[PDB]
RNA sequence: GUGAACAGCCUCUAGUUGAUAGAAUAAUGUAGAUAAGGGAAGUCGGCAAAAUAGAUCCGUAACUUCGGGAUAAGGAUUGGC
RNA sequence: CUCUUAAGGUAGCCAAAUGCCUCGUCAUCUAAUUAGUGACGCGCAUGAAUGGAUUAACGAGAUUCCCACUGUCCCUAUCUA
RNA sequence: GCAGUCAAGCGUUCAUAGCGACAUUGCUUUUUGAUUCUUCGAUGUCGGCUCUUCCUAUCAUACCGAAGCAGAAUUCGGUAAGCGUUGGAUUGUUCACCCACUAAUAGGGAACGUGAGCUGGGUUUAGACCGUCGUGAGACAGGUUAGUUUUACCCUACUGAUGAAUGUUACCGCAAUAGUAAUUGAACUUAGUACGAGAGGAACAGUUCAUUCGGAUAAUUGGUUUUUGCGGCUGUCUGAUCAGGCAUUGCCGCGAAGCUACCAUCCGCUGGAUUAUGGCUGAACGCCUCUAAGUCAGAAUCCAUGCUAGAACGCGGUGAUUUC
């Protein structure tokens, strides 16, 4: 997860490390999520922070709006392409990875979401909820 | 607890089997093992498989 | 002069030496705390280990996510048939630790036991315990009065039992005897109690039960001779390391100059005793039943047995204890299950389980069916049958 | 024979079948392979490896000594009958 | 205008394989650059066949970055001789 | 580099909450100097990687004492090294610098730990280009580019593995000694509560998860494929067919079994005794005082429980013990 959040959320099997780009979900102008931080992340030496669905990521990005480039941004993944097991004993996983922008609390800077997106992340983030399309 | 139908081979999925798959609309896909997910994958069709 | 980055050492020092355990049976080194104020029972149960499945169930945990929800869960089922009482044994407290003070055996002890004394079975005059059976002659005597010498001192009464395995898939057949623990009350009663049992049987279900948390004494599944990487977790050399990679580079500093007990190096991976604690009980299955597999609410006659046998390992005859999750040993290899040596109140501990489904599909493939009705119901009819 | 081909791969005539051997298949190697999700975060440094690749048709920028650059880049096609 | 010692650095070019200070200053590229590039120049100590500046084409030369790529790595596993 | 004594002064008032000038006593041996004792019939010379262990002058985490401690936050100090102490951009760098996460991103040693462990980027041969210097040959901890990293089969140490002799052989055990392990964060609730003008704004109990570590495990999902298990493909060879050989496992799809992954799942015990400190009774001193005698509470500490080995010169209980 992050902080801001409301709850907590069953370990998912880790699919982003630093330096993975996925896409983004939202209105807010922004092709490309570029993750450079994960903050749940604890220490291990050679360890790649990595994040998974509905964690909080710092992020920048890395292809759209020129007034949106070059900083880095707090960001919420929705959607993960690594295979994770939830505990009804299921395997899923979804076709990209996704993120939505959005603010330290959790509120996302747009208001929309294109794609469907995972419950776990869903039900930890209100705001991103609120936005949701088809959820998982 | 239901049992579920793989979607590409008509197969029975139980508890804890195969794999679900999410497609980029909200289509939701269910194998029963690799075997048909793979074929799946492949862009295979199922009306020309002799066994599903 | 000190370490550029600061990571924890790989692997834990408590579990030393990594070499093979002295026997393939792992010692029980502690039983439950005696309260001499209830039935006398035993503390731990033989066993073999036959195989894994898995669980549906409701999970009942107020304030989690998924309280009233269905999870599934993997499950081993350890073969358990009745064990077979043939003596006691008595310790006395002494200032140099307990002591076995006298051991009685049975009248009559059964083949499968005898064989556990001889190596050459076949060709021998299998002279076991001939000559110690005629103590039963003279009326009493020889017995009773050791029967009474562990009355009298004797701090502690072990029972000797050994596993029916006959009554199992097994091709071994020598049995595996072990003492256990008597914890009901007075140590007068708990020899009584282990006389009126001599050649008798004991089952598992007046030993655990539903619910119940118990722990895993086994030795673990052998692996010989292990490099650095795997036995010890180990980060891996690059790949331009002349002479290999798959070391550790700096097996010591210059001072001491001795390599150190510590550091990791290459030999025995597996067969390692191990104790694994709180393995909650899913199932006492009865043998005689045909239903092991099934559920008030999955309501057909199945055996816990699935399509094709347990894999390297065949049927399950007899009672059978279903744990959650997995244990130490694999499939054949003997197994003792202890009870606690605490009063595990957790909640986790304390939730009463009722399992919705029994997986029963082939391990021996990606099963498709659970039964041969099933199967055929199914698939329709074949050129095969009919 | 395949094919552009004295290439690679298979063959005929001819010539070899000779380079101690047996039993196992621990570690660590040397040589040959593959890996879910991420994609250089490894490293002095993409070292090593991986990706491209024939042919037909389409398409092809700056710059330039006007000769080049150029298979630039980027596409579609390919069996059998 | 003057002195050393004959002249007194022109055309050009640069923190350049030549700049000490120095990780130079500004700009650019990055989340962040003792790196790269574009600039600036009182340049410790650039500079005109002791050749200076430009330069298409070529390079198993040195150097930066992008795309593709991938067990380099996260973090290891498995197989064959 | 680190720590003291004194107290002018700072601190609205007030030397000492937190500091502290002028002076002055020391400690350290990761700096750098000084020396030249050892090594010049040679102790591989930097950094990184990897791994272990130690020091405490403690950054985090436990329990405290103090404040210019209202709360929240912080700071000063004690017992404390039990346990952690990271991912990156630039540089050969050590060092430094910025981004970022974090409970915290503490400082040092072990031949400036660690080259028959790696790597070889820099320095440190011979090639070559510069600038400065020199008439020149050549020189310049100045810039630049290319420049071979050898041996273990011995002894010991360490990891694991057998094993003669204690009448024989077998089974079941004891436990001396040695090892030992767990870690840290958040959310719900307490509670918008205590406190506070406000702005703000905790904690214990209870509940749910997560991080780092460890030990097993293979039902599930995934990886792997000489199952050369099934099928598909190219080329050639067996006259065709069927069925096959060859192409260092010819290539492709699937592929059981085994092995195996925070890529998978399960599991990681609870008593006592103490430390700092706060106290009880209580003199010394007819008062006072936690201390002198006696005593209570009390920590990630320690000792047991528990977990691993089992002394091959520590032990106990038990079975059978030879006519060819
Ligand atoms: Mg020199």
């Amino acid at each position: 997860s992050g902080n801001g959040a409301q709850g907590t959320k069953f370990r998912i099997s880790l699919g982003l490390p630093v330096g993975a780009i996925m896409n983004c979900a939202d209105n807010s102008g922004a092709r490309n999520l570029y993750i450079i931080a994960v903050k749940g992340s604890g220490s291990r030496l050679n360890r790649l922070p990595a994040a998974s669905l509905g964690d909080m990521v710092m992020a920048t990005v890395k292809k759209g709006k020129p007034e949106l480039r070059k900083k880095v941004m707090p960001a919420i993944v929705v959607r993960q392409a690594k295979s994770w097991r939830r505990r009804d004993g299921v395997f899923l996983y979804f076709e990209d990875n996704a993120g939505v922008i959005a603010n330290p609390k959790g509120e996302m800077k747009g208001s929309a979401i294109t794609g469907p997106v995972g419950k776990e992340c869903a039900d930890l983030w209100p705001r991103v909820a609120s936005n949701s399309g088809v959820v998982v | 607890m239901k049992v579920e139908i793989d979607s590409f081979s008509g197969a029975k999925i139980y508890p804890g089997r195969g794999t679900l798959f999410v497609r980029g609309d909200s289509k939701i896909f269910r194998f029963q093992n690799s075997k048909s997910a793979s074929l799946f994958k492949q862009r295979k069709n199922p009306r020309r498989i002799a066994w599903t | 002069s000190h370490r550029k980055y600061e990571a924890p050492r790989h692997g834990h020092l408590g579990f030393l030496p990594r070499k093979r355990a002295a026997s393939i049976r792992a010692r029980v080194k502690a039983f439950p705390k005696d309260d001499r104020s209830k039935p006398v029972a035993l503390t731990s149960f033989l066993g073999y280990k036959a195989g894994m499945t898995t669980i549906v169930r409701d999970l009942d945990r107020p304030g989690s996510k998924f309280h009233k929800r269905e999870v599934v869960e993997a499950v081993t089922v350890v073969d358990t048939p009745p064990v077979v009482v043939v003596g006691v044994v008595g310790y006395v407290e002494t200032p140099r630790g307990l002591r076995s003070l006298t051991t009685v055996w049975a009248e009559h002890l059964s083949d499968e036991v005898k064989r556990r004394f001889y190596k050459n079975w076949y060709k021998s005059k299998k002279k076991a315990f001939t000559k110690y059976s005629a103590k039963y002659a003279q009326d009493g005597a020889g017995i009773e009065r050791e029967l009474a010498r562990i009355k009298k001192y004797a701090s502690v009464v072990r029972v000797l039992v050994h596993t029916q395995i006959r009554k199992t898939p097994l091709a071994q057949k020598k049995a595996h005897l072990a003492e256990i623990q008597l914890n009901g009350g007075s140590i007068s009663e708990k020899v009584d109690w282990a006389r009126e049992h001599f050649e008798k049987t004991v089952a598992v279900d007046s030993v655990f039960e539903q619910n119940e948390m118990i722990d895993a004494i086994a030795v673990t599944k052998g692996h010989g001779f292990e490099g650095v990487t795997h036995r010890w977790g180990t980060k891996k050399l690059p790949r331009k390391t002349h002479r290999g990679l798959r070391k550790v580079a700096c097996i010591g500093a210059w001072h001491p100059a001795h390599v150190m007990w510590s550091v990791a190096r290459a030999g025995q991976r597996g067969y390692h005793s191990r104790t694994s604690i709180n393995h909650k009980i899913y199932r006492v299955g009865k043998g005689d039943d045909e239903a092991n597999g099934a559920t008030s609410f999955d309501r057909t006659k199945k055996t816990i047995t699935p399509m094709g046998g347990f894999v390297h390992y065949g049927e399950i005859k007899n009672d059978f204890i279903m744990v959650k999750g997995c244990i130490p040993g694999n499939r054949k290899r003997i197994v003792t299950l202890r009870k606690s040596l605490y009063t595990n109140t957790s909640r986790k501990a304390l939730e009463e389980v009722s399992l919705k489904w029994i997986d029963t599909a082939s391990k021996f493939g990606k099963g498709r069916f659970q039964t041969p009705a099933e199967k055929h119901a199914f698939m329709g009819t074949l050129k095969k049958d009919l």
